[PDB]
């Protein structure tokens, strides 16, 4: 039995958007998850 | 499955966006109904108060 990284799900998520922002603080404050850019061509004033 | 859930959002979202634009033109189609039975009951009065008149006459 060797130490090896953890398993990855590259896992997606929906969810409405005011159940989000709430979700994105809890998730946060749990600090074990790691989001991913679904608009890598989009700046800031884009993103809104 | 994700793709499958985008499918089903796509397929939800298409149908609210029929369902608004429906009532939009219904709201429309309501609105000439509501012209049209306004004219006529507005001819209705004029019936009526044209025959107030014959009688006061």
């Amino acid at each position: 039995e060797l130490f090896r990284s953890e398993e990855m799900t590259l896992a997606q998520l929906f969810l409405q958007s005011e159940a989000a922002y709430c979700c994105v603080s809890e998730l946060e404050e749990l600090g074990k998850v790691q989001f991913r850019d679904l608009n890598p061509d989009v700046n800031v004033f884009q993103r809104k | 499955s994700q793709s499958q859930g985008i499918q089903q959002l796509l397929q939800a979202e298409k149908r609210a966006a029929e369902k608004v634009a429906d009532a939009r033109k219904r709201k429309a189609r309501r609105l000439k109904q509501a012209k049209e039975e306004a004219q006529m009951e507005v001819e209705q009065y004029r019936r009526e108060r044209e025959q107030e008149f014959q009688s006061k006459q």
